[PDB]
């Protein structure tokens, strides 16, 4: 909304024309997301400690290092607020994709907040029953996918982009809804899965958001889209602001959510970011790039399901713990080591995904 | 009178593994009490006791999956001497308590070194199928303090 | 009905198979996904590692200049 | 000499001033740069901070069914 | 080697013609540098254990967890060898700039190697005498600067790029040699200074290497250079390869140098990377981008200088420790917290520097 | 044989402040025996002792920079009282030891509070220039006990 005010004031002062450039809007959105996240961090942590534990106990080691008791499990509200404010400020409110991603973010954040509030405030070990959580996630994903399909019927907005073959560009019908459901729900769950360690979830998310920002910039321009043989989507331009806001919020949260994390992020934050990445991939028609760049998340899910299948079929488990990062931790690897090694893997995956984008 | 949730089962029992090793017994002359419907009783045994009458005699086979789960090596962890307290010598077989986030977990020494120790948290009843000869001596309602515990 | 080719069908099937493990997490309950025994082992490892830190020791007054 | 501009001299001086601290460190002996007492203080602070009061207590009970 | 080999082998198989493309060369440089670093890591670290301590050691249990004990120094040799191998394999050897970077990198690596050998093998705690160390640094830096000045003058090769003014591009004469000396030696010392924390130095170097890779790609193309209003340098194009190799080597070392580092960088690695960054910021005329993007190193050096100045002027000390990161560590911040927060700051500074390059 | 590196020297030292206040001393009947030439003695004393002979005597004043260095405020830190388990009570002047990465270092209690104590690692000889009267009792070759200490 702030961009419209700058455009209105352009008539009175030519200096406000800077506020309309894409690069300026993106950089300022990143900066404001980071600053708002940092500003809300210390106040949110203290307030959440009172809600979570009543007493605002000093966060210090070694308890905050190994057991991590006294650190508010509930979190990511700062991430959600920062992203929403940055997008609503430095992104055009009339762009359908901005609201298309914001609605998914807010819905997933609300479901995660219900779950975390039930688990922590009410001390219910069950928390929010998984049935209702997944039902709401599925209905939201199906609604957004149906809206996009209605807005993309007989349009390149329903095509699938093969990462290595430009000639393979099939046009999906109602199966577009199935693909959107699959990608959104799977990414949300996978990001939820990788919450077991400090800062292990906010990255890959930062690098993934940066890569999708670059792709959206490529997708948002006819010349670049034709050069890279990527589908041209007019409304995808504003998604760059959303991705930069995601990067800023992720950096601001990693300022606090890193070993020894002061505040975690439960279903809130993690599910919101997963849904945001899924809807961004759906909008950009780059689900394959989500799978490649987001290799860590899919690997986490594959490890969990492989462990479950090993338990079901054979008497010997494959991994020591269902998530691969927990499996490494139980093997003796310290938490920061696994966290930043997964960060390295994520950065390599993002670079490889951009390379493949360039191959076609 | 029959077993029901929130009622206390006074139990006389004999515990044997599939190999025939007698773990322990509670005779009718010295029964023992436990809640019903809370999982303190072995899960398989808790389901077996469901709805049985006072004085009923029955034999039930409880598998490893139904009692404490299967044995896992992940719960066997090395630990130095400095952790232990209040013991002159960390002789093998000694048992200590660790207050974990998931509640108390018994810790027993399986191997010992002059300055290093190896402990196992797995229950001795875990990882082996069990059979119980069981008689419900009496039934009563649980007290508020018992429910608190 | 969509427009498909055998190679395109195979690619779509491969993509759906690769994304399937992420989606199948829905049907697995928390108890089976996160075994209680393994979680207890994690907690015990964390608490023992916290306890395994290098503690202090009392010292006497003897010194060398 | 170089074909300087009156305005660019200020920028060049600013660049040299910003780069000076890195170069000026070459004349600071390691004794003042990093006293051994400082290393010991660092290590003692790290050791003291991570000290844990958790201890494994003995027990004896007959609660097993 | 490989580039010329593939260029010759094209006449046998046309598939090798792809190897000439810059993107493929950069990507394979990244991958090969990372793979070499990872492959040499575990075996190289074991060799240093015996050399530095006389016995191969491991934690072997809860004891010495998050402990720096039993971790060799002089780990930068792996970085040096990986970077050199990647550059020689995938960088056009005919490019003079690549050879200048290699020469300065190897010289600083040798200086650091002799210093660390004095410190460890001979137990000379003071290490190499500062006089001779800085004499060799100055000799190599001045030789490279003088060679560059003779090879290029009265052309954009010696012009200064003001970070925000396009018209103000003074043509430096012999002052170019002085500026190159200052920047190279300052970067080397600052990156050497950053070794206070194990994982602090490498990641900012990786981010700066990526930024300089982007700048070199912009600098190596006529159209891009004209669009961004930056000097055109024909040989600057190949610097993308060396920057990508630096990124790969840094990530590979951080795989093992993560807190608790299995091996310290030492003077080797750190000093060589500082020299490489300085020579890259000299060859590319964007020294101000080195100042801004590498703001962490400049801030650390300024903090040390301010600490000594305050300790001289008065009996008080501005900081708990002369380096700022140690100051925060003594304040209560755990080492990984400072590590990751400084990484966040470095990434933000790199993005800001790219923004300044854009807005000119 | 003159005093040199790797030679054990029997020293009857006496330490005083610039004001003449006694800090520590040793008589000729019980001199300090340790290996010379490794920065073990205060560097000023080690430097001064070089070249002297059995039965030689001298007096020297040594600055802070050459003996235990200057005082460092970072070596004094707040610590909760719960850290010091194994002892009934704490009082100012009590001393403890810390096994520490990059060399163990001792600490002395400087203050006591309701829930916290303040301990300082600075040696009492640090931060002060000191005067050292010395008498050389005997000189001998290396011995392993001095290396063990």
């Amino acid at each position: 909304m702030l961009v419209w005010l700058a455009e209105h004031l352009v008539k009175y002062y030519s200096g406000f024309n800077v506020f309309s450039y894409l690069t300026f809007r993106a950089i300022v959105s990143l900066l404001t997301a980071l600053f708002i996240s940092l500003w809300m961090g210390p106040r949110m942590i203290a307030h959440l400690q009172k809600l979570s534990f009543g007493q605002v106990v000093r966060n210090d080691g070694p308890e905050s290092h190994f057991s991590k008791r006294g650190t508010p499990t509930m979190g990511g509200i700062m991430i959600l607020t920062a992203i929403v404010i940055s997008v609503l400020l430095w992104a055009y409110p009339s762009n359908p994709y901005v609201w298309c991603v914001l609605v998914v973010l807010v819905g997933y954040g609300v479901i995660g907040f219900v779950d975390d509030y039930r688990k922590v405030v009410r001390k219910d070990t069950k928390g929010l029953i998984a049935r209702w959580k997944y039902f709401w996630m599925s209905v939201i994903a199906l609604g957004v996918a149906f809206a996009l399909y209605l807005a993309g019927k007989d349009t390149p907005a329903t095509q699938l982009v093969v990462p290595f073959f430009k000639d393979v560009m099939p046009q999906l019908g109602l199966f577009y809804i199935l693909l959107a459901y699959f990608v959104i729900v799977g990414t949300g769950n996978a990001v939820n899965l990788t919450d077991g360690l400090d800062g292990l979830a906010i990255m890959p998310t930062v690098f993934v958001a940066g890569g999708f920002a670059l792709v959206a910039w490529a997708t948002g321009n006819m010349n670049f889209a034709s050069y890279l043989h990527i589908p041209y989507l007019r409304h995808a331009g504003e998604l760059v602001i959303v991705c930069t806001a995601i990067v800023g919020a992720g950096l601001g949260f990693l300022w606090f959510n890193t070993y020894p994390a002061q505040v975690f992020m439960g279903d809130v934050g993690s599910l919101a970011l997963g849904g945001a990445l899924g809807i961004i991939a759906v909008l950009l028609r780059q689900e394959f790039l989500l799978v490649i760049m987001g290799g860590v998340f899919v690997v986490e899910t594959l490890s969990v399901i492989l462990q479950v299948g090993s338990f079901k079929l054979r008497g010997q488990r494959i991994f020591r713990m269902a998530p691969i990062h927990h499996h490494y931790e139980l093997k003796g690897w310290p938490e920061p080591r696994v966290i930043v090694r997964f960060w390295i893997i994520s950065l390599m995956l993002v670079l490889i995904g951009l390379a493949t984008l360039k191959v076609r | 009178m029959k077993v029901a949730k929130d009622l206390v089962v006074s139990l006389a029992y004999q515990v044997r593994t599939e190999d025939g090793v007698l773990v322990d017994e509670s005779p009718v002359s010295a029964p023992l009490d436990y809640l019903h419907g809370h999982g303190s009783l072995i899960s398989g045994l808790e389901t077996a006791l469901e709805g049985h009458e006072v004085g009923d005699k029955f034999d039930v086979a409880v598998g490893a999956n139904d009692a404490y789960g299967q044995y896992d090596e992940n719960l066997v962890q090395r630990v130095p001497k400095d952790v232990f307290m209040g013991v002159d010598e960390l002789q093998v077989g000694m048992r200590f308590l660790a207050e974990t986030d998931q509640g108390p977990v018994p810790v027993e020494i399986t191997a010992v070194e002059d300055d290093h120790v190896v402990v196992d948290g797995n229950h001795m009843l875990a990882g082996q199928n069990l059979k119980f000869n069981v008689e419900v001596v009496a039934i009563r309602e649980a007290t508020e303090e018992e429910l608190a515990h | 009905m969509g427009h498909w080719t055998l190679s395109g069908i195979l690619a779509f099937l491969l993509l759906l198979s690769l994304l399937l493990p992420s989606l199948l997490i829905m049907f697995i309950p928390l108890t089976f996904r996160r075994p209680a025994s393994s979680w207890k082992a994690r907690s015990l490892q964390k608490i023992l590692l916290m306890a395994s830190s290098v503690r202090l020791k009392p010292l006497s007054s003897s010194r060398i200049p």
